[PDB]
RNA sequence: UUAAUUGCGAUAACGAACGAGACCUUAACCUACUAAAUAGGGUUGCUGGCACUUGCCGGUUGACUCUUCUUAGAGGGACUAUCGGUUUCAAGCCGAUGGAAGUUUGAGGCAAUAACAGGUCUGUGAUGCCCUUAGACGUUCUGGGCCGCACGCGCGCUACACUGACGGAGCCAGCGAGUACAACCUUGGCCGAGAGGUCUGGGUAAUCUUGUGAAACUCCGUCGUGCUGGGGAUAGAGCAUUGUAAUUAUUGCUCUUCAACGAGGAAUUCCUAGUAAGCGCAAGUCAUCAGCUUGCGUUGAUUACGUCCCUGCCCUUUGUACACACC
């Protein structure tokens, strides 16, 4: 039953609408990303986001997608 | 340090309970020091909540 | 090579310990055997009337030698099981006193047991020697 | 380890104290049917007349019957102690006895009658059937059988 | 006689049952594989298990 | 009110020889750690004290 | 074979050609196969294991029952009552001691023996409650391949429950006569006879 | 100084520590042979290593457990994890690294909890009921 | 508080010399020897079992496959 | 689609707020950091024993050294990660692999709007009104009751026994708690058969009780299908403890009588993994008393991994003569 709220998934598209340049496939090195480029308070949100903008990331690199 | 309570003031309701408690923490120090500099120590550098104690054991 | 009481299954070895201890006439039973419980916690007395004091002297020098230094209360803990309560639920109810005392005096007759510093007692060397002894016989007793 | 005992002199019924028992049963817990002899009873007078404990009833001697049978009459000379006697400085007379099969019963029956005419609460409520050490009735004991 | 069968699962057809216990499956017999049936089941099933049938000419009916 | 009858029974136990502290009531009090706090009044006040509600 | 030299003196015989696991040391758990071919794959007989007792995560997913082996699950089924529950070493020892006996009555080594037993005690259709309240019946259903195996376990140790039950034989002696009388299709078994009789039933309702 | 590591097994309240030398073969669990296990019937658990690897692998090397919290079985599966992970990490760290992996091998195809601890640990008891997870009974009358 | 049993002694509570050359004579042909068996047979009580079945380990009449408490599991020498 | 008004979306709806989630406590994993005579380990001392080969099992608050386990701080770790299926190819679901962990990772703590004439004036020196306020419904003292018993019902405990009872022997935890203006946790040594008594010594607590040497459990024997060595209710007598005071048995212990009880109708309760169940221990009541509750740990499963059939819950559509709302 993980289907990603609001937060994560408003702040990971904002995340690569701002910064796809420095986004990468990797989860670790987008987690490094997150945690300097964005204040995530807690440490789990931080993790969920990260892995999202991955997701949406690798979305991306297949193809274009909405929104 | 935990206290198990019922809530109702009053018996009536269904059995419902709840867990109070704090944690101390104690961490002690031991020192082969000279005298003064940490009696000195001692009387300074102290902040409400932690409770500081001393023993000479000399 | 040498052997320790460790080295013995602890059963065989007590067997072994009560069989040479009742054999040779040494550690007295008190006058009161036959008659006691052992403890609060059974309902009848030993099945085997006579030598189960050999038995437990036994088990007592070696749980000596196992563990550090043990007294009487702490015996009165470890033996004594669950006490059928009647009709409410059972609890832990400490072994007979008295009988432990007096094993433990006459092991100190034997020369087996020393009264420790620390409180308690410990096991002696001439009777861990004697234990050391008996764990071989029965080590080689097994083939 | 086995023996073929002996057939035809071991016994099947005995009357030890005008109680019909039966011998097959292991010793002791041939002599805990008479009143008054318990399991813990019963083994320490047998202990005491140094018949085997794992024997049984119907196949040890007469003179083991009797000696058996004047151990746990008169317990306190053979050192059965004061105490684990059945009936303890006996408030008739002040001298500990231990009482048996038709003795055991008939002087409870007296003792009862004994508290029914010293008017104590104890003794009306036994007189009245009713439970004496203090328990609960609302729930308890109602039904006669 | 005894007619025993055997039938291999190749598609389970969901859960059905008033209780919603039982199950119904699509079998195809270890022989002629080209010949199937639909059957109850009363237990967990999957995609490989060879169900024992004492019948051939029977047909599931959901159960209602 | 005679000194020799008043006030007379002993008090050094059972249920009344302590009180709530707070209420001054005999009935569910908290003798933990020296509390001496009726329960309710030990719900009112567990934060102030340093009781907080965890797990 | 090759006694190992060591400190420690491990006996020979838990020393002697140790690449041939067997169940308490004593049966082999090749040399032993399922007759029936639709039970396979749910009796775990194909791992080897040195005891029948093992901590496994065995009901965490839907299906790992079948690779519990079959020998710990007939352990786990006889430890049902609530006066023996969480007993466990015990139904080991009970399964231990009815392993031996089966290995006395007709060698026929006694995995062999357990698997035959549970491959003829399983019913193979059985009925459901379909019937509408006023018309209520039952109504005849095909079972599992793994609720056969449930099912045969669960009557086996039923019927040597009841069996020992204020009976002189030991718990271990009616299970391997359970065992034994369910390796045959002999109808004096408590097992076999209630596998009769629901498979006589389902016919009936059709 | 003598090659030598530390390693641990855990089960729910349990804990074995092991200590492995470069020893003569020489197993003891609390200053006894394995061969005396505390109970009986688990004692063929607590050979499992040895028979799973072979007793020739480590014919040299010496073992003392030290096994403490915890019920019988719990302590008897404690200690099967610690021989087992003594065994791999002494063959890591000084041995080799393919000894090692068929190490693992012969160990993760047999009893995944012989090199990983169990997860597994008891669900804490709630108010409403006996149980950790049961309620206490219902009238509705 | 019921009485349909209706069991009788039913159990050689004390040896006999004929039921002592009976356990003798089926000493072997049992091809397996427990309590329950030996009392299955109406000859021994149950408590003499276990004399009867350990005597028989006195010249070899039978062998011990495994000697754990409360039963007892014995073949026929061969 | 989700456990979710959880999202993908379509759109007279656009932006938002509370709830859910997020968040904290706790349980895991940390041979990575900091460290430790109130925790452990190694080497070496000084010894004991057995072996005789240099080795084994021990003792010492003697030294040096270390932090793997035991601790607790800062941190790391999991985010459904990789891959394969399936999905207007989107939200997401299923499976395998690597993992410690893949049910929201398990368990919880808070927990929205609106409401009940739900309970509590008997918790409050919270309290409006009414009553009483002197031989008082105030306060205190003595004794009794809250426990009675032709009866019915609700939580449970012990059992009906062989997977057992009883004897010995093995010997395994984690939550706690513990004395000061009072007298607590008790080791150890002597007595007593036991309860218990006495003399000393520790502990204001990782130091002492305490490794709480707990039960179930395990091994070897006695019992042997007999309401029996099951069951221990009801009573008789005696010995002690707490208490100003124990009778209407406080409670513990010793001997005896040993009752109903043969797995329990209709009916009905709880529960899908360290779960149920068995087993006990600690804490709250406590001067003494649990068969209770709150927690903790031991041994540890069968059977699901689904459904709307019974009992209900959520959303939508529909009908209503209902709105104190199908009582
Ligand atoms: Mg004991
Ligand atoms: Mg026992
Ligand atoms: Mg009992
Ligand atoms: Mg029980
Ligand atoms: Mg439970
Ligand atoms: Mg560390
Ligand atoms: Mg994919
Ligand atoms: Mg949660
Ligand atoms: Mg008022
Ligand atoms: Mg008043
Ligand atoms: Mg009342
Ligand atoms: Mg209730
Ligand atoms: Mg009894
Ligand atoms: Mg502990
Ligand atoms: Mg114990
Ligand atoms: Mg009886
Ligand atoms: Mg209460
Ligand atoms: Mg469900
Ligand atoms: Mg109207
Ligand atoms: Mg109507």
């Amino acid at each position: 039953g993980r289907v990603r709220t609001k937060t994560v998934k408003r702040a990971s598209k904002a995340l690569i609408e701002k910064y796809y340049p420095k986004l990468t496939m990797d989860f670790q090195t987008n987690k490094r990303l997150c945690d300097e480029i964005a204040t995530i308070q807690s440490k789990r949100l931080r993790n969920k986001i990260a892995g999202y903008t991955t997701h949406l990331m690798k979305r991306i690199q297949k193809g274009p997608v909405r929104g | 340090l935990k206290i198990s309570t019922r809530k109702t003031p009053n018996g009536e309701g269904s059995k419902t309970w709840d867990t109070y408690e704090m944690r101390i923490h104690k961490r002690y120090i031991d020192l082969e020091a000279p005298a003064h500099i940490v009696k000195r120590i001692t009387q300074i550098t102290i902040e409400p909540g932690v409770d500081v104690e001393v023993i000479i054991a000399a | 090579p040498g052997v320790s009481v460790r080295d013995v299954p602890a059963q065989d070895f007590i067997n072994n310990y009560a069989s040479f201890l009742q054999r040779q006439g040494k550690l007295e039973v008190p006058g009161y055997v036959d008659i006691v419980k052992t403890s609060a916690g059974n309902e009848l007395p030993p099945q085997d009337s006579e030598g189960w004091f050999y038995k437990r002297a036994a088990s007592v020098a070696r749980h000596i030698y196992l563990r550090k230094q043990v007294g009487v209360g702490k015996l009165n803990k470890l033996y004594g099981g669950a006490k059928n309560r009647g009709v409410r639920p059972h609890k832990h109810v400490d072994a007979s006193g008295s009988i432990n005392r007096k094993v433990l005096q006459s092991l100190e007759k034997l020369g087996v047991v020393e009264i420790s510093p620390k409180g308690g007692r410990r096991i002696s060397d001439n009777g861990l020697r004697d234990l050391d002894r008996i764990a071989a016989a029965t080590l080689e007793d097994e083939e | 380890s086995l023996v073929v005992q002996e057939q035809g002199s071991f016994q099947h019924i005995l009357r030890l104290l005008n109680t019909n028992v039966d011998g097959n049963i292991n010793v002791v817990y041939a002599l805990t049917t008479i009143r008054g002899v318990g399991r813990r009873y019963a083994n320490l007078v047998c202990k005491k007349a140094d018949v085997d404990l794992h024997k049984r009833a119907g196949e040890l001697t007469q003179e083991e019957l009797e000696r058996i049978v004047q151990i746990m009459q008169n317990p306190t000379h053979y050192k059965i102690p004061a105490w684990f006697l059945n009936r303890q400085k006996d408030v008739n007379d002040g001298k500990d006895y231990h009482s048996l099969a038709n003795n055991l019963e008939s002087k409870l029956r007296d003792d009862l009658e004994r508290l029914k005419k010293i008017r104590s609460h104890r003794g009306i409520r036994h007189f009245w059937g009713l439970r004496v050490r203090g328990q609960h009735t609302k729930t308890t004991g109602r039904r006669r059988a | 006689k005894t007619p025993v069968t055997l039938a291999k699962v190749i598609k389970v057809l969901g859960r059905t049952g008033s209780r919603g216990g039982v199950t119904q499956v699509r079998v195809e017999f270890l022989e002629d594989t080209t010949r199937t049936i639909v059957r109850n089941v009363k237990g967990p099933v999957r995609e490989g298990d060879i169900l024992v049938l004492m019948e051939s000419e029977r047909e599931a009916r959901r159960l209602r | 009110a005679h000194e020799n009858v008043w006030y007379s029974h002993p008090r050094k136990f059972g249920k009344g020889s302590r009180q709530c502290r707070i209420s001054g009531s005999h009935s569910g009090l908290i003798r933990k750690y020296g509390l001496n706090i009726d329960r309710q009044s030990f719900r009112e006040k567990a934060n102030d004290i340093g009781f907080y509600k965890y797990r | 074979f090759v006694p190992v030299e060591l400190a420690t003196t491990i006996p020979v015989e838990i020393q002697q050609a140790q690449q041939e696991i067997k169940l308490f040391n004593k049966w082999s758990f090749e040399d032993v196969e399922v007759k029936d071919a639709s039970l396979v794959d749910y009796i775990q007989i194909s791992k080897p294991i040195y005891v029948a007792h093992t901590a496994g995560r065995y009901a965490n997913k839907r299906f790992r029952k079948a690779q519990c082996p079959i020998v710990e699950r007939l352990t786990n089924s006889l430890m049902m009552n609530g006066r023996n529950n969480g007993k466990k070493l015990k139904a080991v020892r009970i399964v231990k001691h009815t392993l031996e006996i089966i290995n006395v009555l007709t060698d026929q080594n006694p995995l062999q023996v357990v698997v035959d037993a549970i491959i003829n005690s399983g019913p193979r259709e059985d009925t459901t409650r379909v019937g509408g309240g006023g018309a209520a019946r039952r109504q005849a259903v095909d079972v599992s391949p793994l609720r056969r195996v449930n099912q045969s376990i669960a009557l086996l140790t039923i019927g040597a429950r009841e069996a020992a039950f204020r009976n002189i034989k030991t718990i271990a002696e009616t299970l391997a006569e359970e065992l034994i009388n369910a390796a045959k299709g002999s109808s004096t078994s408590y097992a076999i006879k209630k596998k009769d009789e629901l498979e006589r039933v389902a016919k009936s309702n059709r | 100084t003598v090659p030598s590591v530390q390693t641990f097994g855990k089960k729910k309240s349990a804990t074995a520590v092991a200590h492995v030398k470069a020893g003569k073969g020489l197993i003891k669990v609390n200053g006894s042979p394995i061969t005396l296990v505390q109970p009986e019937i688990l004692r063929f658990k607590v050979y499992e290593p040895l028979l799973l690897v072979g007793l020739d692998k480590f014919a040299n090397i010496d073992i003392r457990v030290k096994v403490t919290g915890g019920g019988h079985v719990s302590q008897v599966y404690a200690i099967r994890q610690a021989i087992a992970k003594g065994l791999v990490a002494y063959h890591q760290k000084f041995v080799d690294e393919q000894s090692k992996n068929e190490l693992k091998k012969a160990f993760t195809s047999y009893d995944r909890t012989l090199l990983i601890a169990d997860s597994r640990r008891p669900e804490p008891k709630k108010f409403g009921g006996r149980g950790a997870r049961s309620r206490f009974q219902k009238s509705y009358r | 508080s019921k009485k349909s049993h209706k069991d009788k002694a039913k159990h050689a509570v004390v040896l006999d010399q004929d039921k002592f050359d009976r356990i003798m004579k089926e000493a072997p042909t049992y091809r397996y020897v427990s309590v329950s068996v030996l009392v299955d047979r109406f000859k021994l009580g149950g408590s003499l079992a276990r004399v009867a079945l350990r005597h028989l380990e006195n010249e070899g009449i039978i062998k011990p496959v495994s000697k754990h408490s409360k039963q007892a599991i014995y073949t026929r020498a061969t």
